[PDB]
């Protein structure tokens, strides 16, 4: 660290780097995609997916061909494989697979609460909870229907209950809706994790900021734009945008005054490459959308991140390039499904 | 009643494939709505038509203004989720009609 | 203005209906709709059919093809037109016009 590394980083994860990038090594190429854009039926998509890593596991199961099992198989591949990725891991890497678990934990505890207001068992919910997150915790059970015990369980096993501490109470659990309640966890999470790469300074840090700092201006332009068609209030809207963006110092309170979409627009054009972004949002029938062009400006920071070596964003980036192939994948048996040829090239070509 | 159904099948197509498109640039979202049904919008109501000496039932769609996901993922996307909902709508319509 | 759709079928449809605004809780709680999947009891599904049909607030009722077949003795016992019964496609089973009971109401007249 401070200017010095490889003293650290490398003496206590080599080896984990080294099945990071093995495990990139097995990525998708566009030959690959070539070859199963002509596929025609599940059948011989399986069976041109036996080329690839992923081959001799979709046999022996699934008479019936379905989304949901392509689906929730490609979820299971990744779900054991990132835990035997973090279960050998030490302290450094420990703090940022906790936060990988914990990004899909915060939709755990949405799916959990919501619970007691309909009066609903926990056993029913459990086989629906995001399988990262299952956090495999006693006292998650026999919640009796009564909020307060499960604000009690979420404190005492939870560590998201930092951010419950002072966040949330009782009475914005049970006054206000869930929706706003997730967009301000997430919020405050993805500053408990800005402050702790940052912490964590050197290569890591330059790796990392670009990719958190994108994330929060994204978002803070998805509820932009989202919030026209509801009566939500202005002030409401201001709270919601993170304290990260690059437009907090000044134009995060512009796009929260602005009622319109050209205002929008106009606000989001003094930033080049976002003007690249806005101007290639035709948005008419015919052509790609916005949050197609933040996908694509995502999948190309993550590239400049592996790009780089030295940091613990390649124990970061893979994960959600993989989600991103599987749902490439899924897309794949979709169009399948449907016979429908007019949009088989709208996938996202990362490699 | 026949070339109503015949569109109904094709309309029914198309509606299902943008919803498939939705779900994938949205995620699994479904479980979210199927927990948070509270409160219904469209509703229907019977009224009466005698033709010829003989009366028959005819049903009419009533839009209640109120809505229960009129924000669901906010900070994702719901752009083709409002597609969805105008098509589901104008679907509801057509089987309420052919019903 | 009070009376609602009810739709018993597979997650797509009733996630897709949902969002097109039918679907309410009684008095009592009990849903207007019923979710099918792979470990969905033949038992439990016509049960509940019949409890739908004893319901005087629905008035609409929606099956994809293949719980109506698996279900159509029932259906073919169904004799009334208040409770009105129609069809709808599905993703793997696509719609054919040989199978409806309607149909055989007025059978031969294609």
């Amino acid at each position: 660290m401070s200017f010095f590394p490889e003293l650290y980083f490398n003496v206590d994860n080599g080896y984990l780097e080294g099945l990071v990038r093995g495990l990139k090594a097995g990525v998708l190429s566009q030959a690959d995609y070539l070859n199963l854009v002509q596929c025609e039926t599940l059948e011989d998509l399986k069976l041109h997916l036996q080329s690839t890593d992923y081959g001799n596991f979709l046999a022996n199961e699934a008479s019936p061909l379905t989304v949901s099992v392509i689906d929730d198989k490609l979820k299971e591949k990744m779900v054991v494989e990132f835990r035997h990725m973090r279960n050998h891991a030490y302290e450094p890497l420990a703090s940022f697979l906790d936060f990988i678990t914990y990004s899909y934990m915060i939709d755990n505890v949405i799916l959990l609460i919501t619970g007691t207001l309909h009066q609903r068992s926990i056993a029913e919910l459990v086989p629906k909870c995001h399988p990262l997150g299952s956090f495999e915790q006693m006292e998650a059970v026999n919640i009796a229907q009564t909020p307060a015990e499960l604000y009690n369980a979420i404190l005492v096993d939870t560590p998201l209950a930092a951010f419950f501490q002072d966040c949330i109470s009782e009475q914005d659990l049970d006054e206000m809706n869930i929706e706003i309640i997730r967009n301000t966890l997430y919020k405050a999470y993805l500053e408990s994790f800005y402050k702790f790469c940052t912490l964590l300074g050197g290569t890591t840090a330059d790796a990392m900021c670009p990719i958190l700092e994108f994330e929060a201006d994204r978002r803070a332009f998805i509820i932009t734009i989202n919030s026209f068609g509801t009566e939500l209030s202005k002030e409401d809207r201001a709270k919601l945008f993170p304290h990260c963006g690059r437009l907090y110092p000044e134009g995060l309170a512009q796009l929260a005054r602005a009622d319109d979409y050209e205002q929008v627009k106009n606000v989001a054009d003094y930033y080049p490459e976002y003007k690249l972004l806005f101007e290639g949002a035709g948005s008419n029938p015919g052509d790609k959308t916005l949050e197609d062009r933040f996908f694509e400006h995502e999948v190309k920071l993550n590239k400049l991140a592996f790009l780089n070596q030295f940091h613990f964003g390649v124990f970061y980036a893979f994960v959600k390039l993989k989600e991103q192939e599987c749902r490439n994948i899924v897309w794949i048996a979709e169009c399948i499904a449907q016979r429908h040829r007019a949009k088989i090239d709208n996938y996202i070509p990362i490699f | 009643i026949i070339e109503t159904k015949m569109l109904m099948g094709e309309v029914m197509r198309e509606a299902a494939f943008s919803l498939a498109e939705a779900k994938f640039t949205a995620g699994d979202f479904s479980t979210t709505v199927i927990q948070n049904v509270n409160k219904a919008q469209v509703k229907i109501r019977a009224k009466k038509d005698n033709v010829a000496g003989v009366t028959l039932p005819v049903f009419e769609h009533y839009h209640e203004g109120t809505d229960s996901y009129e924000l669901t993922g906010l900070a994702r996307g719901g752009e083709q989720l409002a597609k969805l909902k105008r098509n589901y709508a104008k679907a509801v319509e057509l089987l309420v009609e052919l019903a | 203005r009070g009376k609602l759709i009810a739709v018993i079928g597979d997650e797509d449809t009733v996630t897709g209906f949902l969002l097109g605004g039918i679907g309410e809780l009684n008095k009592n709680r009990h849903p207007n709709f019923l979710v099918v999947e792979k470990d969905t009891t033949i038992n439990e599904i016509e049960d509940t059919f019949r409890q739908f049909l004893n319901r005087d607030d629905i008035g609409i009722i929606l099956i994809n093809q293949y719980i109506a077949e698996m279900v159509r003795h029932a259906l073919d016992a169904h004799q009334r037109s208040i409770p009105a019964v129609l069809e709808i496609p599905s993703k793997e089973h696509p719609y054919d016009a040989a199978k409806d009971s309607i149909l055989r109401r007025a059978k031969g007249m294609f």
